[PDB]
């Protein structure tokens, strides 16, 4: 699920 | 083939030189292959999947990707414009959440399930999977990465965003799957990607853009952009015969870019992920 973008 | 103005990640993997901007690739690209996304699922509509991504297992009430986490991963394997493997056939099994996270005890069903849904789909040139998750170690995830590679797919997994030794993290730590590092643009290792001698390859995961969800897309960064790159790249060479599910991340860090990277801690590996195109 890792990460970063609107989100995980 | 030529992808020109391409995503900086697709240029760096069939170039030798940094600051390029042109994808070059077999047109081959990946066809009669598959790529299982273990994530929270695929927009499978999205126009940039061509009618190639399909969602198949679910462990929550829907089955549809309301993150975008993996839809985002699955564009970098293998869509458009964006992804590596162009042409490939993309499964989605939604074992995370919407909110991104999902417990242990069900990625372990997730990885047993690609491991014999593999033996009723029609994939002639291999199978891949891609793990864009982590957590943090777990003799039983480690050893249910191990077992989806015994059964004959090629395991790609993230090294995780800890900027810490990847020893303690688990998808990373099995040795017998590939464990992705994240680079930079200028060849940097990310600020956030974990590094250690568990790791296998470096690829792109730095300001990557990608397909997302709604039929959009969006830049992100971390070795979760980073699994997938080369996730792409297994798929795209074992179409081409050049190496098999149970060696390539061997192929693929034999045929990589050696020393290239800066800001690699002594004992991790200095290899950037490559497909070694020539016209």
């Amino acid at each position: 699920g890792d990460e970063q973008g609107e989100n995980k | 083939a030529a992808q020109t103005n391409a995503p900086w990640g697709l240029a760096r993997i069939s170039s030798t030189s940094p600051g390029t901007s042109t994808y070059y690739y077999d047109e081959s690209a990946g066809q009669g292959s598959c790529v299982y996304v273990i994530d929270t699922g695929i927009e499978a509509s999205h126009p940039e999947f061509e009618g190639r991504a399909q969602m198949v297992k679910t462990y929550y009430y829907s089955s549809r990707d309301g993150n975008g986490h993996g839809t985002h991963c699955a564009g970098t394997v293998g869509s458009r414009t964006y992804g590596v493997a162009k042409k490939t056939q993309l499964f989605g099994v939604k074992v995370l959440d919407d909110n991104g996270s999902g417990q242990y005890s069900t990625i372990i069903a997730g990885m047993d399930f690609v491991a014999s849904d593999k033996n009723n789909r029609n994939c002639p040139k291999g199978v891949v999977a891609s793990l864009s998750l982590g957590g943090g170690y777990s003799s039983s995830v480690n050893s249910a990465a191990a077992r989806l590679q015994s059964s004959g797919v090629m395991v790609a997994v993230a090294a995780g965003n800890n900027n810490a030794d990847a020893r303690n993290y688990s998808p990373a730590s099995e040795p017998s799957v590939c464990t992705v590092g994240a680079s930079d643009r200028y060849d940097r290792r990310s600020s956030f990607s974990n590094y250690g001698s568990v790791l296998d390859i470096f690829g792109p995961g730095t300001s990557i853009l990608s397909t997302w969800i709604g039929g959009s897309t969006r830049s992100i960064s971390g070795t979760s952009m980073a699994t997938p790159h080369v996730a792409g790249l297994a798929a795209y060479l074992m179409t081409l015969g050049k190496t098999t599910a149970a060696s390539a991340c061997r192929y693929i860090a034999d045929t990589a870019n050696k020393g290239d990277l800066s800001n690699i801690p002594f004992g991790t590996v200095n290899l950037l992920a490559y497909n070694n195109y020539q016209a």
